[PDB]
């Protein structure tokens, strides 16, 4: 019994309209919206017993809800505030007690968008010394220059995502830890066997999904519009 | 708040057991569920307890509930690195959809991994496109080494991080350092207490 | 909303001068929200005990009001009931028989 | 051969105002009271705890305390599930308990009414609607029957706990249940004559008008009306022509009189 949420990640400005949608094909009458903030458990915002029903939960203030159909339950933030920065979870269920949860939706609400900037990505190829000393080959990927910190980094080998051998920094470090709205940097490693890296038919790619502006968000600055986008870097194996 | 979890956080070495507590004041108490949540991720259900005195298992997870005491524990045997996660206690106050779920704020678990055969080294890696740029990779150091932010402001150094090469049953720590503005890999980790037998190649 | 029956009656046989208890029994009403007063000469009696409200097999409600009283030649005693089912309050007088 | 009744009434006026009040009967005698204002169930007789120990009573009262709060929130939450179909004001009534027969025999029941109409019972191992009930109640019934813990609890209340408790009540309350109080009668007129009979217990009584040894078949009995002290009141009226009130008497038979009936002549 699966439940999906969209968008999975979102950057928004104070006063903007944000809609978080949840979709559910289980024919469950009942749907539930929660937010998770650090040092609290999940708290109920709104819920619904069927199409056209919406009920206030424990912390409804600032949120409107919409159940247009049995499939879709939406959480509408009409005038977004920074206090609505959080991770939002949706769930569904029938008459039983079990609530089946969606994968979550990260929302950051900034005061202003002036500093929003996508990353530069660079891939660093393994050391010949590492290869000879360990029979292992470590690739490193750097995402730099980005604001805000909502990025999802991933490794792909021959068009398919890899998790074995990966580790990514649990938080991005700041580039100017002095300055207020400082840009971030983030590193990741993919370690593989030297023979696998030496094989020149293997194509390696580091991908950063950056979440930023929408096509509808206004942009007044001279530089390119810092939209939600993918930036990546690429290399082939070699002996 | 009606659901309290202890400890707030804890750190253990791979292979060790740990116990996680949940105490609640919720009335009535139909069932109690334990969730697992990896950093930036969803709620995976581990188990659900429903009887007055109950016990459940799920591989290396086991759990208990005593409703009289309003107490649950979750035991994790032989912890692995994947157990690094926030563990969440939830109490449902009905046996139907009329119920509300009362959520604990979670216990943060960190598992420190066992590095069997350390080979600490600092390699230089070149950029695929613009090969004059570079990074320094400090790797294969064991879990008794800390990595420290650099002395210089324009030099960047990341925290340590463990990767698991699955099919080889091999783990290894690593950290990366880089800087544009005379930066070499010998000088990179001056300001960390790095091991004595570290391999600096060439 | 069905109309409340009211019945006024004394516990003991009424002798003028002799202390006694007067009962007002309000039955066959719903919903249960009801205002019951017992009157002496049209004026509200102060110390009126109420039984707990309950209902019959047919799900309709009933309640027993009572109070101490001393009958005379001249004094009138009543039970006045206000409900949602009636436009104006219904008043049943104690016919000195009951 | 006595019936034990727990009667509950709950009024929900809007979404943020309700009350639940109970009284309990064993035959026609009140054994308990539990108003919305009180946190605990009050005994209305010395023997209302029956043969239960104090710990047994505390545990049982505790369950009801949980029920009352849980009941209130569940109705409110069920009204949200149906709306806009059903709407406040809502009155819910429960009638539960058991009838006790000789041997070790008893039937238990749990009947639920909505806006004055009997719509739902607990039967066997589940809730079900009864004949005549709106079909929209199928959603509530489906939701209630998902709760297995409530089901097991109610089954044990009805099958076991209730008959046990009542067998103990009958033993402990034997003296009040078997009391005998004498009727005192008096006459009056409006022609319609009136024979008032008051103060008697138990409820069975015989009241007729008599010219000597001839039961005036025109006698109309009224309803049994309660007195505050748990005795009964009844009046028998006869219609008659003025002039022919000579010779008429009222005869009253009752178990408390022990053979010597009351006869009042006009
Ligand atoms: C309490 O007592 C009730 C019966 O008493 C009645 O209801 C009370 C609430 C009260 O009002 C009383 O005054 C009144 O007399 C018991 O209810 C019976 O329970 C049995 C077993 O749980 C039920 O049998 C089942 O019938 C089903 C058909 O409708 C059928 O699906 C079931 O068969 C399946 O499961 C069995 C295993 O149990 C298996 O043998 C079969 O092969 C099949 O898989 C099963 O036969 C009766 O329907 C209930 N009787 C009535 C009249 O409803 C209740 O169990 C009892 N509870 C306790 C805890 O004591
Ligand atoms: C005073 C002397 C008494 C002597 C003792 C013997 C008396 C015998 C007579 C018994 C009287 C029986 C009364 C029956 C109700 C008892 C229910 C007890 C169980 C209970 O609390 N359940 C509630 C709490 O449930 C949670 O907690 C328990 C443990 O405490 C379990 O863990 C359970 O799994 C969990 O869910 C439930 O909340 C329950 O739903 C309460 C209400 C149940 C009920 O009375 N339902 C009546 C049907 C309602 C009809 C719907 C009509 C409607 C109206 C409007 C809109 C929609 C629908
Ligand atoms: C709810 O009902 C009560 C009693 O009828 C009334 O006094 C009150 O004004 C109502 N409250 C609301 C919030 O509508
Ligand atoms: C009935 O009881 C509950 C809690 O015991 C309370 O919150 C509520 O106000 C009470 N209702 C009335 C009408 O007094
Ligand atoms: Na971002
Ligand atoms: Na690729
Ligand atoms: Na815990
Ligand atoms: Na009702």
């Amino acid at each position: 019994a699966a439940v999906t949420q969209s968008p999975r990640n979102k950057v928004a400005v104070t006063g903007g309209k944000v809609t978080l949608s949840c979709n559910q094909t289980n024919n469950h009458n009942n749907m539930y919206w929660y937010r998770q903030d650090t040092g609290h458990g999940l708290r109920l915002i709104h819920y619904s017993y069927g199409a056209g029903s919406t009920e206030k939960g424990d912390i409804p203030d600032g949120y409107k809800a919409s159940r247009p159909s049995q499939e879709n339950f939406s959480l509408i933030l009409e005038l977004a505030t920074p206090s609505q920065t959080s991770v939002y979870f949706c769930a569904s269920g029938d008459e039983g007690y079990t609530q089946y949860f969606g994968p979550g939706t990260r929302l950051l609400v900034l005061e202003d968008l002036r500093n929003v900037t996508p990353p530069k990505v660079s891939l660093f190829e393994p050391s010949k010394a590492e290869i000879s000393h360990t029979q292992k080959a470590t690739l490193v990927c750097l995402a730099t220059g980005f604001y805000p910190d909502h990025v999802e980094l991933s490794w792909w080998v021959n068009g398919k995502e890899v998790h074995s051998g990966v580790c990514t920094d649990p938080q991005p470090l700041k580039e100017q830890p002095a300055l207020n709205d400082s840009r971030y940097s983030l590193s990741s490693r993919l370690r593989v066997s030297a023979t696998f890296w030496q094989n020149p038919r293997n194509h390696f790619r580091c991908q950063v999904q950056f979440y930023g502006l929408s096509e509808n968000d206004e942009w007044t600055q001279d530089r390119a519009k810092p939209v939600t986008q993918i930036v990546s870097a690429e290399a082939w194996g070699r002996a | 708040t009606q659901v309290e979890q202890s400890p707030q956080s804890l750190v253990v070495r791979q292979g060790e057991n740990c116990v996680l507590q949940c105490n609640y004041s919720v009335t009535p108490d139909n069932h109690l569920r334990w969730f697992k949540q990896d950093t930036g991720k969803g709620l995976v259900s581990l188990t659900v307890l429903v009887d007055q005195k109950d016990k459940t298992s799920n591989g290396r997870y086991s759990a208990t509930l005593d409703k009289d005491a309003k107490h649950s524990t979750l035991h994790i045997t032989a912890t692995l690195l994947d157990d690094t996660a926030t563990y969440i206690c939830v109490v449902g106050d009905r046996g139907s959809a009329l119920g509300r779920l009362h959520f604990g704020a979670g216990t943060q678990l960190i598992v420190i991994p066992d590095i069997q055969n350390p080979d600490p080294a600092v390699y230089q890696l070149r950029d695929s496109k613009s090969s004059d740029k570079s990074v320094c990779l400090f790797t294969d150091f064991d879990s008794q080494t800390n990595v420290s932010q650099s002395k210089d402001s324009d030099v960047y150094i990341t925290d340590k991080c463990v990767l698991d090469m699955r099919s080889m049953d091999f783990k290894s720590n690593s950290a990366v350092a880089w800087s544009n503005k005379d930066f070499a890999c010998a000088n990179a980790f001056n300001n960390s207490i790095i091991p004595e037998d570290t391999f600096f190649p060439s | 909303q069905k109309t409340p029956q009211i019945q006024v009656y004394s516990r003991h046989p009424p002798e003028n001068g002799k202390p006694n208890i007067l009962n007002c029994y309000v039955t066959q009403f719903h919903p249960p929200h009801i205002e019951i007063q017992m009157l002496k000469n049209g004026k509200k009696i102060p110390k009126v005990e109420m039984s707990d409200m309950s209902f019959s097999k047919d799900w309709s409600f009933y309640i027993l009001a009572h109070t101490e009283f001393t009958p005379t030649e001249t004094d009138t005693y009543a039970c006045r009931v206000k409900h949602a089912s009636m436009a104006e309050p219904k008043t049943v007088y104690w016919d000195r028989d009951m | 051969n006595y019936t034990f009744r727990c009667l509950q009434m709950s009024s929900f006026a809007n979404r943020s105002w309700s009350r639940t009040d109970s009284v309990v009967w064993l035959g026609d005698l009140q054994t308990h009271r539990w108003s919305n204002d009180s946190a605990t169930i009050s005994f209305t007789k010395p023997w209302s705890q029956g043969k239960l120990s104090n710990q047994q009573w505390e545990k049982l009262q505790h369950m009801f305390q949980v029920y009352r709060v849980s009941f209130t929130r569940d109705i409110q939450e069920l009204v949200k599930m149906m709306s806009p179909k059903e709407d406040y004001p809502i009155e819910i009534q429960l009638s539960a308990g058991c009838e006790m027969y000789p041997g070790n025999a008893s039937e238990s029941f749990l009947h639920v009414a909505f806006q004055g109409k009997y719509v739902v019972r607990f039967w066997g191992t589940s809730w079900q609607t009864v004949p005549g009930a709106p079909s929209w109640l199928d959603l509530p019934i489906k939701v209630l029957n998902a709760d297995q813990g409530t089901s097991a609890t109610v089954q044990m209340l009805l099958n076991d706990t209730c008959p046990l408790f009542v067998r103990g009540l009958l033993e402990a309350g034997k003296s009040d249940l078997e009391k005998q109080e004498k009727p005192v009668a008096w006459l009056s007129s409006v022609r319609q004559l009136v024979c008032h009979v008051s103060g008697f217990y138990p409820k069975p009584v015989w009241v007729m008008w008599m010219r000597g040894d001839q039961e005036q078949q025109g006698t109309h009995r009224g309803d049994f009306l309660p007195n505050a002290d748990e005795t009964w009141y009844l009046q028998a009226t006869l219609d008659v022509e003025a002039g022919e009130e000579a010779g008429l008497a009222c005869r009253v038979k009752h178990s408390s009189l022990g053979g010597q009936d009351i006869i009042l002549y006009w």
